[PDB]
This record gives C-alpha cells, sequence and structure tokens, in this order.
C-alpha cells in the first residue's frame, strides 16, 4: 500500500470494486430458491408451470410467492447423455417430478410394448438413487387424476400392474400407484418424498411445494446448527 | 432408404482412411525422444528457475 | 468484626471440610477434561464454522476458565481459612468466577435464542449471518459480562476475622448491593427467554408433523433436557437467595445464629453451579451428530 | 438385407486390413526404446498464489498468451479475468445463462468466448471505446451443450456440443462454414494444433478423431480407451496427442504411427482425469484427477514424478503457459492455484 504507484493503486481499487460486486451478488442470490423439474413428454410439466408462474438448452422460470423467490429449471430439450450435465445441479432445495398416472394403458410412441407408466418409475428411480442427490428431497405431482377417474371405471389396473389385487376404485388404485412410486426410495434416510394428486384446476399446488420447501430448509437449518 | 446411403458413407470413410504413409513406431519414439532432449534446457519447470527470473515469487 | 461499617455477621462452618472438597473435585477433573477435548476438537479437527459454532466456542471458553479457576477454591477449603495467597488474587478470582458463569448463563440464553430462530423462522435474514457479525456479537456479549462483572474488582474483599482471612463475595448483609441483584436477575429472565424459546419450537415442530425422519424426534428431546438441566442447576441457588433475604427482613441482622443453617445451605447449594460445566459437553457438544 | 450383409463384411474385412496394417508397422515400443534415459529428478512444486472470488464450483480457465493474464468460469454466472502476477481482478462478465461449461481466450487478447447447457456460444469484447465489456455475438447452431470452444483467429472460432458434432463458425457474418459429423456420442473436448491447420477431439464414444479445418474431413480415427473421453491435449512439437479417459488411464497417440504408443496408469488409482496439458518440452505430462490431486508424468517413462496437492475437491481444469514458466489448477472448491 505505503510503496504503491498510481497504477498500483488504481489496480486494487478496481479489483476491490469488483470484490464488492461479486460479494453482494453472491448474498443477493444465496437467498433465492433452486427447483429442478423433471417428468417426460406428456407428464403434465407444462400444465403444472401454467399455475407455477403466477434454441433447446434449458428455459428457466421465475415466481414469487409469500417473499420467496423460487427458481425452476426445465431440462426436457436436453437430448445428450444424462451422466455428463446432471452434476451441475447438485445443490438444488428439491427436485420436482412429474407423472401423469392416466397413462398406464397407453404405451410409448418409440417402443409399443414398453408401457409410460414403467418407463416412469424407470426413470424415477434411475433419479432417486443417483449419487448427487443422496439427500435431496423429492417432491412428486401426480397430474391427470380427472381422466384417471374415468379410466379406472371401464379398465382395470391389472393392465400395468398384473400382480394388483384389490377393487378398481379410484382410491385404491391412486394409493397403489403412490406405494409403488414411494417404494423405490432405497434411502429412507437422508430423504424424504412428498406426494400430492392434482388435476388441471386443483389451482393450489404452489401451497405445497412451499410447505415442502419450507420443510427441506428448517431440516437443513437443524442440520447445520447440530441437531436433527 | 438411407440406411444404405449411410452404409456407403462410412465404406467411404473406411475407404479413403485406410490409405496413407504409415511409419514404423521405432522412427515417431525417436523423433518426440529429439525434441524433447532439444529444447531441455528451454523447459523452465524440468529445471529449477533461480529466484532472480522467478515472476512468481 | 466489621466489613466496611454495615454491622453483618459472617459465619465460617468445619461442615464444609468434611463433604464439599472431593465432590468439587471431581467436578472440577470432569469439567476439565470435557473442556479441554472439546476445544481440542474444535480448534483444529473442525474447518467449517458458522454462526452456531461461533456461539458454542464462547460457551465452551467461559467453562474452561470456570473449571481453570476452581482449585484456587479448593485450596481455600481443604486449608479452611486464610486465604494464603493474598488480596489481588482474592478480587482476581471473586471476579473470574462471576464473569464466567454470567458468560456461560448468557451464551446458553444465545444458543437457545439461535435455535428458535432457526425452527420458528426458518426464512429469516438473522439465519443466513456471516461470521464477521457473529464474532461481533460474540465480543459485544464478553463486553458487557465483563463490564457487569468489573464492579466488584475496584473494592476491596478481606475482612481478616480474627485469626482467619476469608476471600468471600455473598456477605449476609442489610444492603441492597449490586451482586445480589445481579445473582437474583440472571436467573429468571433467561429462565424465561429459554422456556418460551422451548415451548414455540416444540409447538411449531409439532403441529408441522416431521416425525417419519426419527432424527427429529432424536432432537425433539434435548431441548427439554437442556431446560430442565438448567432449572435444576440454576433453581435452588436462587431459591435460597430469597430464603435469605426473607429472614433478613423479617428477623434483621442481629442475634446472629439462625443464619448458621441458611448460610450451610447457601454453601451447599453454590457448588451446583459448578455441576453444569461437567455437563455441558455431554449435552450441548457431543451430543450432536455432527461429531 | 444381403446387399447390408456383405457390405458389413466388406467393412469388417476393411477394419481388418487396418489392424494388421498397425500391426505389422509396431517394429518396437517406446518404453524400451526410452531405456537409457536419465530419470527425472522427483518435481516439487509449491503454490505460489491463489485466487478468491468465485462463489461455485470452477469449471474452465484458459491463459492468455502473454502468459500473465487468465480468465475463469464459475456456476455462479461469472466470468473473471485474473492478472497472475499481482491476483488483481481486471474484469468480471456476468453472464445470461449461469450453466457454464467452457471458456477461451483469444489469442490477440482481444475476445473471450464461453457456453453452457444453453447451447449459445457467446462472444464477448474486451477492448472497447469505454471501460465497460459487452456481448459481441452469440453464435446459435448446435443442438445439444457445448463442451468447448478454441479461437483460430479473431474472426474465427471452433466449438463442440454434445449433439455429436463440432463446427467452424465466422464471428462477423454468424453461420456455420464447416460442420464435423464423423463422431457417435458427445463430444466433450478439442484440441487445436500450433499450425491451426488441423484439430483433434474426444467424443464418448471412447475414440478420438483427427479432423482438416479446411476440407472437413475425418482423417484418421483412434481408439484404445475403454470409456468416456474426457479432456485432449496435443503434443509441442505437432505429431502426437495425449487423451485422457474415465478408466483411470492416459494415452498417447502418434499421429504419423497412426497407432497408441505408450499408457499411463497405476493401481491405486481408480478415478477419472479431467485434464490433461504438456509442458513446454514436452516431457511432463500434467493430468487432473478426481481424487482431488492433480499427477505429474513422465511423458517417456511412465513414472510419477510429483504430485500436486492443494484442492479439497475435484480438479476441474488446468493449463500451463505458453513459456512453461508456471501452471494453474482450477477446482470445484471455487479456487485457482497458480504453481510453480
Ligand atoms: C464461595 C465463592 C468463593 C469462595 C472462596 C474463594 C473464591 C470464591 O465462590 C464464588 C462463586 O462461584 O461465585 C463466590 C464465592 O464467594
Amino acid at each position: 500500500g505505503c510503496t504503491l504507484s498510481a497504477e498500483d493503486k488504481a489496480a486494487v481499487e478496481r479489483s476491490k470494486m469488483i470484490d464488492r460486486n461479486l460479494r453482494e451478488d453472491g448474498e443477493k442470490a444465496a437467498r433465492e430458491v433452486k427447483l429442478l423439474l423433471l417428468g417426460a413428454g406428456e407428464s403434465g410439466k407444462n400444465t403444472i408451470v401454467k399455475q407455477m408462474k403466477i434454441t433447446t438448452g434449458i428455459v428457466e422460470t421465475h415466481f414469487t410467492f409469500k417473499d420467496l423467490h423460487f427458481k425452476m429449471f426445465d431440462v426436457g430439450a436436453q437430448r445428450s447423455e444424462r451422466k455428463k450435465w446432471i452434476h451441475c445441479f447438485e445443490g438444488v432445495t428439491a427436485i420436482i417430478f412429474c407423472v401423469a398416472l392416466s397413462d398406464y394403458d397407453l404405451v410409448l410412441a418409440e417402443d409399443e410394448e414398453m408401457n409410460r407408466m414403467h418407463a416412469s418409475m424407470k426413470l424415477f428411480d434411475s433419479i432417486c438413487n443417483n449419487k448427487w442427490f443422496t439427500d435431496t428431497s423429492i417432491i412428486l405431482f401426480l397430474n391427470k387424476k380427472d381422466l384417471f377417474e374415468e379410466k379406472i371405471k371401464k379398465s382395470p389396473l391389472t393392465i400395468c400392474y398384473p400382480e394388483y389385487a384389490g377393487s378398481n376404485t379410484y382410491e385404491e388404485a391412486a394409493a397403489y400407484i403412490q406405494c409403488q412410486f414411494e417404494d423405490l426410495n432405497k434411502r429412507k434416510d437422508t430423504k424424504e418424498i412428498y406426494t400430492h394428486f392434482t388435476c388441471s384446476t386443483d389451482t393450489k399446488n404452489v401451497q405445497f411445494v412451499f410447505d415442502a420447501v419450507t420443510d427441506v430448509i428448517i431440516k437443513n437449518n437443524l442440520k447445520d446448527c447440530g441437531l436433527f | 432408404t438411407a440406411s444404405i446411403a449411410q452404409a456407403r458413407k462410412l465404406v467411404e470413410q473406411l475407404k479413403m482412411e485406410a490409405n496413407i504413409d504409415r511409419i514404423k513406431v521405432s522412427k515417431a519414439a525417436a523423433d518426440l525422444m529429439a525434441y524433447c532432449e532439444a529444447h531441455a534446457k528451454e523447459d523452465p519447470l524440468l529445471t529449477p528457475v533461480p529466484a532472480s527470473e522467478n515472476p512468481f515469487r | 468484626l466489621e466489613i466496611d461499617k454495615k454491622n453483618c455477621c459472617v459465619f465460617r462452618d468445619d461442615f464444609i471440610a468434611k463433604v464439599l472438597p472431593p465432590v468439587l473435585g471431581l467436578e472440577f477433573i470432569f469439567g476439565l477434561l470435557g473442556n479441554g477435548l472439546a476445544l481440542w476438537i474444535f480448534c483444529f479437527h473442525l474447518k467449517s464454522w458458522k454462526s452456531s459454532r461461533i456461539f458454542l466456542f464462547n460457551l465452551a471458553v467461559a467453562d474452561f476458565l470456570l473449571i481453570i479457576c476452581l482449585p484456587f477454591v479448593m485450596d481455600y477449603y481443604v486449608r479452611r481459612s486464610d486465604w494464603k495467597f493474598g488480596d489481588i488474587p482474592c478480587r482476581l478470582v471473586l471476579f473470574m468466577f462471576a464473569m464466567n458463569r454470567q458468560g456461560s448463563i448468557i451464551f446458553l440464553t444465545v444458543v437457545a435464542v439461535d435455535r428458535y430462530f432457526r425452527v420458528v423462522h426458518p426464512h429469516h435474514a438473522l439465519n443466513k449471518i456471516s461470521n464477521w457479525t457473529a464474532a461481533i456479537i460474540s465480543c459485544l456479549l464478553w463486553g458487557i459480562t465483563v463490564g457487569l462483572t468489573v464492579h466488584l474488582l475496584k473494592k476491596k474483599l478481606l475482612i481478616q476475622n480474627g485469626t482467619a482471612n476469608v476471600c468471600i463475595s455473598f456477605s449476609i448483609c442489610h444492603t441492597f448491593r449490586w451482586h445480589e441483584a445481579m445473582f437474583l436477575l440472571e436467573f429468571f429472565l433467561p429462565l424465561g427467554i429459554i422456556l418460551f424459546c422451548s415451548a414455540r419450537i416444540i409447538w411449531s415442530l409439532r403441529q408441522r408433523q416431521m416425525d417419519r425422519h426419527a432424527k427429529i424426534k432424536r432432537a425433539i428431546t434435548f431441548i427439554m433436557v437442556v431446560a430442565i438441566v438448567f432449572v435444576i442447576c440454576f433453581l435452588p441457588s436462587v431459591v435460597v437467595r430469597i430464603h435469605i433475604f426473607w429472614l433478613l427482613h423479617t428477623s434483621g441482622t442481629q442475634n446472629c445464629e439462625v443464619y448458621r443453617s441458611v448460610d450451610l445451605a447457601f454453601f451447599i447449594t453454590l457448588s451446583f453451579t459448578y455441576m453444569n460445566s461437567m455437563l455441558d459437553p455431554v449435552v450441548y457438544y457431543f451430543s450432536s451428530p455432527s461429531f | 438385407q444381403s446387399e447390408l450383409d456383405q457390405l458389413r463384411q466388406e467393412a469388417e474385412q476393411l477394419k481388418n486390413q487396418i489392424r494388421d496394417a498397425r500391426k505389422a508397422c509396431a517394429d518396437a515400443t517406446l518404453s524400451q526404446i526410452t531405456n537409457n534415459i536419465d530419470p527425472v529428478g522427483r518435481i516439487q512444486m509449491r503454490t505460489r498464489r491463489t485466487l478468491r472470488g468465485h462463489l461455485a464450483k470452477i469449471y474452465a480457465m484458459h491463459w492468455g498468451t502473454d502468459s500473465r493474464l487468465l480468465v475463469s468460469a464459475s456456476q455462479d454466472g461469472k466470468l473473471i479475468i485474473w492478472d497472475s502476477y499481482t491476483t488483481n481482478k481486471v474484469h468480471a462478465i456476468p453472464l445470461r445463462s449461469s450453466w457454464v461449461m467452457t471458456c477461451a481466450y483469444a489469442p490477440s487478447g482481444n475476445y473471450v468466448a464461453c457456453g453452457g447447457l444453453d447451447n449459445i456460444c457467446s462472444i464477448y469484447n474486451l477492448k472497447t471505446r469505454e471501460g465497460n465489456v459487452r456481448v459481441s455475438r452469440e453464435l446459435a447452431g448446435h443442438t445439444g451443450y457445448l463442451s468447448c470452444c478454441r479461437f483460430l483467429d479473431d474472426n474465427q472460432i471452433v466449438t463442440s456440443s454434445g449433439d455429436t458434432t463440432c463446427a467452424l463458425w465466422d464471428i462477423e457474418t454468424g453461420q456455420q462454414t464447416t460442420t464435423f459429423t464423423g463422431h457417435t456420442g458427445d463430444v466433450m473436448s478439442l484440441s487445436l494444433a500450433p499450425d491451426t491447420r488441423l484439430f483433434v477431439s474426444g467424443a464418448c464414444d471412447a475414440s478420438a478423431k483427427l479432423w482438416d479445418v479446411r476440407e472437413g474431413m475425418c482423417r484418421q480415427t483412434f481408439t484404445g480407451h475403454e470409456s468416456d473421453i474426457n479432456a485432449i491435449c496435443f503434443f509441442p512439437n505437432g505429431n502426437a496427442f495425449a487423451t485422457g479417459s474415465d478408466d483411470a488411464t492416459c494415452r498417447l497417440f502418434d499421429l504419423r504411427a497412426d497407432q497408441e504408443l505408450m499408457t499411463y496408469s497405476h493401481d491405486n488409482i481408480i478415478c477419472g482425469i479431467t485434464s490433461v496439458s504438456f509442458s513446454k518440452s514436452g516431457r511432463l505430462l500434467l493430468a487432473g484427477y478426481d481424487d482431488f490431486n492433480c499427477n505429474v508424468w513422465d511423458a517417456l517413462k511412465a513414472d510419477r514424478a510429483g504430485v500436486l496437492a492443494g484442492h479439497d475437491n475435484r480438479v476441474s481444469c488446468l493449463g500451463v503457459t505458453d513459456d512453461g514458466m508456471a501452471v494453474a489448477t482450477g477446482s470445484w472448491d471455487s479456487f485457482l492455484k497458480i504453481w510453480n
């Protein structure tokens, strides 16, 4: 400082101003909630995002609720290998997963024999047991229940699940599907799975997301302080 | 219909990548060794540099 | 004789040497071991430092100092009298006990308040607070503790009762000195704050479900554990002080024969305030899954 | 499908002929030829500088041609240019998309480039009329994430992407002049030759290819690895290149002999290589690993001549200056360290 010239002093003050700006940007960005949105082609991600907000690549949606700033990252356009970029999202508050439970009898357009629900279960198994998401909470959304109620009356669930043994009532079938999904969680000690049944007019999904995020943040604070 | 076209493309690639001049391994190894030993004195990490001409003191 | 006018009798009892020194030495050994091992773990075995760890560090330091300055009073009881050391290392020790105990109480309250803000208000700016501000808060708290304790340093604390010299601060006298007021005050208000924070934590965490994880269930008990530990460690002393004040008001400073039993009980219960310093690493430092 | 079967048989015969020619040209091995070479002394470098300021993981870095300035990219949406001599920060460019995966420095020192999951290669102007930095171009022709980019001139740039293609661009126009479509897997790295007439790339198909910039055709194909290729570097002479993969091995290939020459592996190492680089004379091969530290290899004897261990997380990038004075390493713990 004392021996520095004028040019060195100018460089030092420029560096100090840059550091101040970097610190303020980091502090501002540390108070937001980051969410990763996953699903399939017709899971119903767009329908959820429709009431959430109220070039391929990655598209980001920002919305505010109860003085919290959220940020969703949809990565459905990326058709490359998932293992080469999935570690960039290590450190998100939670993962939102969308499943269309009205597609138990429909089949994939690409491959006829494989069911859509089985593919969704395989994707959920891969994501949930990933080594980069050992202790990341998952919010599970089951989307098309309005069509599920109609399609379960005239069709049996045994098509997708031949080992199903129960009545074809909507409640029992939905509960069975929920237990089938929650059974794939092989940690049960580091992460929690939140399941919600929604429709095209539920208009209360943001409150559920807020509650799950609050629980996750409380758990993080308790882990930081020493308890839990 | 395009499968035969892609197969022809692959055959073309293997055709005009299999006709080149390939030297022996010994000559390439000798050239690498000669280049490494020719610039040995110019490498500032192979040999420790005096602190007089070290910008990172 | 007399202690700066204000005619008030002081008592010496031989019963202390029979009971206290062994228990007090065991408490000192346990506290020293716990504090030393905790300091060794925190100072070098850990790298990630947060606000909670910073606030716990000062409590550990205060407990360590309180345990360290104790053999001086071991000597006071084994030799039973005369405070052989001198005069300055009497004001010094009566300063370094009161300051250490008040710091321990203050840092316990601060830890409880931090937990309450972490649980009840998860989205708050106080939760995301820099280590620099934590250091400023710690320095301010230490300064407040020292400023409140320094009252005893600029005075004289010797009595010279006949052939025996007593190094005491709790002198039974019809006076409203700041020492007794501080002793009464530093219990009830922190007790209320701790109880309020604990009740809010338990209620808010219970109504919000969160019982499946079972580490939440493990940690929901430690709050009440530390609350009851504080209660049992700091209730008898203030109870005996209240009884002493009542007896002094209802009987005056004359007839110096009833105060014997209550003074003996007060000196028995004053050793309870050193019991928390050895349990503090157990229920605050080794009771966490962090290490 | 008889014609398809006979075509497959012809391709198999061609592959067998190529393999037989490669075997025939292998008269000896480099390791036994280099037997009478004095082993390099145990290299021991020290952390001369430590650059702080990034608040998230660091994914890429690149040295300037003056061997004094460097640029680094982080997932907090920042592109910082550092002065390596005095640690001072010269610029701090904010990015529209924070998911950056690579960055580059122009040889003239006038531009920097970066890209990531947005599939865009953004180009910034460093020397402008004012004291600020503004976006100069945005190349938007790729359909997958962009993984590497290198400058040929102030008006040309070569990029690689996750759509199994590499492309050559024109900054002032903005269109893909040439496209390279040989690969069948995601391309993760590329390296230009010193004369900027050739470049090599390594993809997820465990193979590397050599391309001609002017023509647009693959000349040679190199195999031998067992898993993903994460980094590639090109020998200072210009007739060889080194490849680092996920099977905890590094290999050296010769362009003129057109086959693998020598491999660098150790039994204790089980983690993958994230970055490789050569020294000025080409004697030392520096490689970054997943086990949080860098290893220095002897390029002629495959002997570990040193270890660079100063990082708490994965080492994601490293580079050696043009004059060979220092080597810088970046890591996921958000720190840059300069060794010497
Ligand atoms: C009994 C006492 C003492 C006795 C002898 C020498 C020093 C201190 O312990 C303290 C205390 O813990 O606050 C007050 C005291 O008067």
